[PDB]
């Protein structure tokens, strides 16, 4: 029905940042740099062509590739019975909620790079505690969030 | 023929139909103009009595990305509203895990031998069914396992309604009246030689003696 | 310790092909098409970089998606005693093997085309029998085949 | 001091060290040389009576694609030995789907608990151990379980050998000798209060007094 916030930890030049959302957002400023690292981490959890492929070294905070990546959004539930789109991610969501977290649910990505390797591995996971979480199943190449989450990106330029 | 009649009709129906009849030809070509005409998330649910027959239905339907059910009555419960949602309902103790010899004649006991031995009851008696009270009982103590079911499907087809309990009714009928979602029904009165297994055919006359939602056709060809 | 045979059914121009393999292979002939769709199969079998991408409608023979995409390796695990490389595939292997079946294993690819969607999603299964396999796990991007075999692609072009 | 002599040292070791002395230390120190050094397929093996020295070897240790097994050694079997091959060595009939109040005084009754209720099985005496004589009976009727673990480690690091039954000792001497795996033994002789859980301080001492093939080091530190 309606997001609530997103979390970013140790990726590119975010550290700790914690943002309040909405449906309609509009990000601005001079930073210009943060700017486009908001939508690439926007992308990462939703959209499945740009996860499909991992994290660099140089997608880790300081290029310090000992720490993880988190990011982590959150939504709203309560108009069930007013909304369809609820009925839509709770159509794919059966488990993952309990009765007393019925208006609260989270998306969660997590990253640790392996340093043998070199490669970094994106692990998804959901549910309604955010101190138990579980891997959201999928069969190949395909996860059980694509099937929710349409993502059209828009640029005048490429 | 009323053939053309059913495809038309979207809502609670009946088909009384005997043997010979040919009820997968009616009943496949029902779900597959539901599901053409139908362009939302909504999926459909197919429940029959042997893998036989689940197996037959599947292979004719074909191969789509959309979540329909195809499959026994007993397993709709099984993967759809006891193990994901047993521990919702009663407890974090109540164990998700089961293979189902260790029959016994009480409800209390299937529930000592689900948590203690940790493998799916059953009864000895044949008039009484664990599954089907098991899960309605889940499904009135847990607001997402209703929540789940009704986002889930908008339709759901049962054939050989006359070889079924009374806790399949019941089941069926809280289904379609709390919880809003349409049913298709085709049976043949006069086929009740399972009786053996607990059936009750009063159940399926009952329906269509005194159903007043309901759209009743029968077929002779 | 040793390929044996590989069987390729509706990909691109191959519709019913089974061939008998050894450790080294050398393919030649006058096609130039079949010929690099035979590595494209083997590519797809074994590297995560191209299988990562789906299958099209143009991998599929006569472009009718209707069909199913089957390619099968076989190898044989007969000399455990003195090779180690029998050794690294057993450890990753663990289960789906049987006493019985001790010196055969099978590795298989499928894939159906989604209409809906437009995608070919591909899935791989191991197993001893061929009648009763099993999908490989893996978490996130990575799968339990990718720490065994690594695939060196070598072209003077490109 | 000996803690330079170890690290030196490749093969099977003792290291019978009081309370006190930094057991962990010197398990992590082996642990993260021998990692190092080796440039294989092969893991190590690291059992623990708790899961407490489990999570703290897990975090000293870090993060890496190789498998390396870290935990209880009630552990180890269920992962390793018991769930992936009970199938392969009884047959298809005997399940490898368990949670674990339903502990018996035999072992046939075990396995009948372990297939009828899908639960595993226990012991009221708690002198016998049944994971651990079913587990070296699965790993002598079946090859592949044999290969498995000949194949994946090449080293197991073993502490608080005191507390340890005749079916640990059998199962770990098995291993050392049929399976021809190394063996690192870290144990204090005079820290077998945990007695009333059927630890038999005989077979450390024995070890120390006997083995020819072990290597034999103590810390006073």
């Amino acid at each position: 029905m309606k997001f609530s916030n997103i979390t970013i930890k140790n990726f590119r030049n975010f550290e700790k940042v914690n943002i309040n959302l909405d449906n309609k957002n509009v990000i601005f400023g001079m930073n210009d740099i943060g700017k486009t690292n908001f939508l690439y981490a926007l992308r990462f959890l939703l959209d499945k062509e740009i996860r499909k492929f991992g994290f660099n070294k140089s997608d880790y905070h300081k290029h310090d590739t000992s720490k993880k990546i988190e990011i982590i959004l959150t939504l709203d539930l309560s108009n069930y019975e007013k909304d369809e789109d609820t009925k839509k991610l709770i159509s794919v969501v059966k488990g993952a909620r309990t009765s007393a977290n019925a208006d609260v649910f989270y998306i969660a990505l997590e990253s640790k790079y392996d340093d043998k390797e070199l490669y970094g591995n994106i692990i998804l996971k959901w549910g309604s505690e955010l101190d138990n979480l579980i891997d959201i199943p999928g069969r190949g190449n395909i996860n059980a969030l694509d099937n929710v989450f349409k993502v059209i990106y828009i640029n005048p330029l490429v | 023929m009323s053939r053309e009649q059913i495809i038309k009709d979207g809502g609670n129906i009946l088909v009384t139909a005997g043997a010979g009849s040919g009820k997968t030809t009616i009943l496949v070509s029902k779900i597959e103009a539901d599901l053409k005409e139908n362009k939302t998330h909504y999926s459909i649910a197919a429940v029959t009595f042997t893998n036989k027959a689940a197996k037959e239905i599947e292979g004719r339907l074909g191969y789509s990305s959309r979540g329909n059910f195809i499959g026994t009555n007993d397993g709709f419960v099984e993967s759809e509203i006891i193990r994901p949602f047993i521990k919702d309902a009663f407890g974090n103790d109540y164990p998700d895990n089961f293979t189902a010899d260790n029959q016994f004649a009480s409800y209390d006991k299937g529930l000592q031998v689900l948590k203690y031995q940790n493998i799916l009851g059953t009864y000895s008696n044949p008039k009484k069914n664990f599954k089907f009270q098991l899960a309605l009982d889940i499904l009135k103590k847990s607001l997402v396992a209703r929540q789940y079911i009704f986002s889930k499907y908008f339709k759901i087809f049962i054939d050989e309604y006359q070889d079924s309990d009374k806790d399949m009714h019941n089941l069926f009928m809280y289904l379609k009246d709390q919880l809003k979602i349409k049913l298709f029904i085709v049976g043949d009165p006069k086929q009740s030689i399972y009786i053996w297994r607990g059936a009750e055919p009063e159940n399926f006359n009952g329906l269509i003696e005194n159903s007043t939602d309901f759209n009743k056709y029968h077929l002779t060809s």
